[PDB]
């Protein structure tokens, strides 16, 4: 009976979700930010003190985007003046402040519009990249070596990555990596020289007459690839007398026959390096293990210390393929790959034996490998009482191994279902970060006896917040089809009574290895629309969906906008069933993947929905990229699966919109589903005499996330929604 | 350092072996401005891996040189490479 979540408590943050995130420095000590101070906090008691008072920088005269402590503490990097690029990109200024001569280093600066750095895992050594070109410092003050000259503006690309090893492949700007301490620099180059660029406008501030065309290598679905090549520095050699020598590692025969991607970098030990390749058809990939010839000063990489990885329903790993956790010789490791049943689990391997052995088995996945010490491997998984949409932190004996333990299920087991963690530097401490039902909870932990000495945050005054606003409730829950569980969650509007007839909002991703129904706890639009307007939101997780084994994941291999979209009504259907839903008032919606379901759902004909809105769908999958596209897809040629290709559509289905209320939203700077998409959208409803609702954002890119915007989306979507369901 | 007797890199592998049966020698040299006569060409090349792919699509088998030989990978390996990563492929007939 107290007041409700509202539009504006959602857009204005009102109520605000307290984190806690630490930097490990060593084995017992973390570094955290209390009241703008860095303070560094000691794990083995209870200790903390000040290692760099606020006050610090209030003479730099600079708003600070971000700054980043070296391995040693002896110096700070400092990062301003950032302008963004792409996602996990951009170009900034830098400056680095000496701690102990407590004095900015003057002499030698970093260059403006730097466009990455990273210091070396353990000294105070900085490898920067600016216009595409490798530099590294060893001494902070002293002149930069370069380390390439090669680079050169959307063509060639060393040390960092291109579009779409950005955005598919690598998950980041960055394509360097350092040897554990700092010896090796080892890189890759790109090169987009082939690759078609995609166009489109931006119109920037009001003052600016004529519009920026901007240009960016992509390739879609069967266009031509960029390439890449592998190469390894060794800095401690370097020299001002002598340019630098990259010797280049080659990629395994198996790979240079025919397109490929460079898909993993690991480290091994001080001198042992392990690679993945993976084929153009992401049917097939090939790690490869090369050790530093102390002599030579190459790299030799033995064949049958290659390991080979196909999969014979689909692609390899759930994305790429899953990185290797190398004992500390580095002759064995373990790896996550998919068993005979199609699970996902651990697998021990040597590095000359073509043959693994796995060390967990059953009906659940393992989620990632947390932290390998001598005795233990620590590992996330969705065991615990068969929900695929739990995480817990397990850690399974070496000698033993049927000696797993479980360190987090018992912790707090009605609040806390979901948990991910960070290891000190040799696994002596770890955070535990809870994330749901409940409010998320940090607590501090030695793995020693596994003792849980501090409670780091848990979000007591925003629990004191929310007891004086009606929350919604959340539901997690599964049905069965044949003779297989589905999971879906529904969010319950306060005072939810049974009796009455509530309408439905399906929440839709659906994309391939996708998870919606989960235990993870969240304040967001969805408990608006729950709280506030009394609509029940719901999430459904079908065909092709995540950690549930291969059965269910490789569905949808070769045939996108197919089993996913179906099950998606289906659901809405099952829904209905439960008799609480109003079926007059179902409405969809969806950004991305999701937007292309919601579209395929509403352009089904199926009667199901009486509205939806699709925020930056794909639309056709011959206009996405071809690294994700292809993986679930082949090429669009007819010797492959061009058919399927174009019988997938949303334009094809442009007639049957006849039926529905439409609402299609697109930021006009989308650099990842392009406009283009939507364009192609509303053009085909155009050209059969549907009416919809549309709505462009100039200037926003495939997050629509800036923040006059965001909430002018949202407030949009909830005047579309309101409307749909004729409330108030 | 790796064109020596002992070696065991790319050069004797994949470039130029000569025998182990006769006396031998490897003289490095550079041409100083005195004689004009011989001419530089655009970068110094080597080839750093020849290999088969067998027909089964899995397995590498390195191919190395032989003294007094060339690699089999001539047939395919430009004069000088363009540039620092290329590679090469050649289909191979049933027969071959």
């Amino acid at each position: 009976s107290r007041k409700t979540y509202t539009l504006t408590d959602y857009l204005k943050n009102t109520y605000r979700l307290k984190l806690y995130s630490l930097r490990w420095i060593s084995d017992h000590e973390y570094l955290y930010k209390q009241e703008n101070n860095i303070l560094v906090f000691n794990a083995e008691y209870g200790n903390s003190s000040v290692f760099l008072e606020n006050s610090t920088f209030d003479e730099f005269g600079h708003s600070i985007n971000d700054y980043s402590i070296s391995p040693d503490g002896q110096f700070i990097l400092l990062e301003y003046n950032y302008v963004k690029q792409w996602r996990h990109s951009y170009t900034a200024s830098y400056d680095i402040y000496d701690l102990n001569k407590r004095q900015l280093i003057t002499e030698e600066r970093i260059p403006n519009n730097t466009q990455w750095v990273t210091w070396s895992p353990v000294g105070h050594k900085l490898a920067y990249v600016w216009n595409n070109d490798i530099y590294v410092k060893i001494e902070p003050n002293l002149p930069s070596y370069r380390i390439t000259w090669t680079g050169k503006e959307d063509i060639i690309y060393n040390g960092i990555t291109d579009w779409v090893y950005e955005e598919e492949v690598f998950s980041a700007y960055s394509a360097l990596w350092w040897s554990p301490n700092g010896t090796f620099l080892a890189y890759a180059q790109f090169n987009d020289t082939e690759v078609p660029l995609i166009e489109y406008s931006f119109y920037s501030d009001e003052s600016l007459q004529y519009p920026k065309t901007v240009r960016v290598p992509y390739p879609k679905a069967g266009a031509v690839n960029p390439t890449v090549k592998f190469f390894v520095v060794n800095t401690d050699s370097l020299s001002s007398v002598t340019n630098a020598t990259s010797i280049q590692i080659t990629a395994p025969a198996s790979m240079l026959i025919g397109d490929h991607y460079l898909c993993d970098v690991t480290w091994a030990t001080q001198e042992r390096i392990s690679l993945q390749w993976l084929r153009r058809i992401q049917n097939y990939s090939v790690m490869d293990i090369c050790d530093y010839d102390e002599s030579s000063g190459r790299w030799n990489c033995l064949v049958a210390r290659q390991h080979i990885e196909m999969s014979t329903t689909g692609w390899v790993g759930r994305f790429r393929p899953s990185e290797p956790h190398f004992t500390l010789d580095g002759n064995s490791f373990y790896k996550i790959i998919s068993n005979e049943e199609g699970y996902r689990h651990i697998c021990y391997f040597q590095i000359d034996k073509k043959d693994c052995t796995f060390i967990t088995k059953g009906t659940w996945e393992v989620i990632g490998i947390e932290a390998l010490t001598s005795d233990y491997l620590y590992y996330i998984s969705n065991e615990y009482k068969g929900m695929p949409g739990g995480r817990n932190l397990y850690k399974i004996q070496l000698s033993d191994y049927t000696k797993v333990t479980c360190l987090s299920c018992e912790l707090n087991p009605e609040r806390c279902q979901y948990y991910s963690v960070s290891f000190s530097k040799e696994a002596k401490y770890y955070q535990l970060r809870c994330s749901g039902p409940g409010l998320p909870l940090y607590t501090l932990h030695s793995s020693v006896n596994d003792k849980g000495l501090r409670v780091l945050e848990d979000n007591s005054a925003l629990d004191k917040m929310l007891q004086n606003v009606q929350m919604p409730s959340k539901k997690l829950d599964f049905i069965i089809l044949n003779e297989t569980k589905f999971w879906y969650q529904m969010i319950l509007p306060p005072h939810f009574d049974k009796s009455k007839k509530y309408p439905l909002l399906l929440d839709v991703y659906a994309g391939p290895c996708s998870q919606k129904a989960d235990t993870v706890f969240r304040l967001n639009w969805a408990t608006y629309l729950a709280s506030t307007e009394n609509i029940i939101v719901a999430s459904f997780d079908g065909r092709g969906s995540g950690y549930q084994g291969d059965k269910i994941m490789h569905a949808i291999n070769r045939r996108l906008g197919t089993f996913e979209v179906e099950d998606q009504i289906e659901a809405a259907r099952q829904f209905s069933k439960m008799g609480f839903v109003d079926n007059k008032r179902i409405a969809i919606w969806g950004w991305s993947y999701g937007g292309y379901v919601t579209s395929m759902v509403l352009g089904s004909g199926s009667g199901v929905f009486k509205c939806g809105i699709a925020v930056a769908p794909v639309s056709r999958w011959e206009y996405y990229d071809s690294v994700y596209t292809e993986r679930y897809m082949g090429l669009p040629t007819p010797e492959d699966n061009l058919d399927h290709y174009r019988n997938s559509t949303v334009m094809s289905r442009a007639e049957n919109f006849k039926q529905v209320e439409y609402l299609l939203i697109h930021g006009t700077a989308d650099d990842n589903v392009h406009f283009q998409q939507s364009a192609q959208i509303s053009k085909a409803l155009v050209d059969v005499g549907v009416d919809f609702q549309a709505m462009w954002y100039t200037d926003e890119d495939h997050g629509i996330a800036s923040s006059t915007a965001h909430q002018e989306i949202y407030t949009h979507m909830s005047h579309f929604i309101k409307q749909c369901f004729s409330l108030p | 350092s790796d064109l020596s007797v002992s070696s065991a890199g790319p050069i004797s592998q994949f470039n130029y072996k000569q025998s182990f049966s006769n006396p031998t020698c490897l003289i490095l040299a550079t041409v100083p401005h005195n004689l004009t006569t011989i001419t530089k060409p655009l970068k110094y090349s080597y080839i750093n891996k020849c290999s088969r792919l067998l027909s089964d699509d899995r397995t590498e088998v390195p191919q190395l040189v032989n003294a007094n030989q060339y690699s089999p990978c001539v047939s395919i390996v430009p004069s000088t490479v363009w540039e620092d990563g290329d590679y090469y492929r050649k289909q191979l007939s049933p027969l071959e």
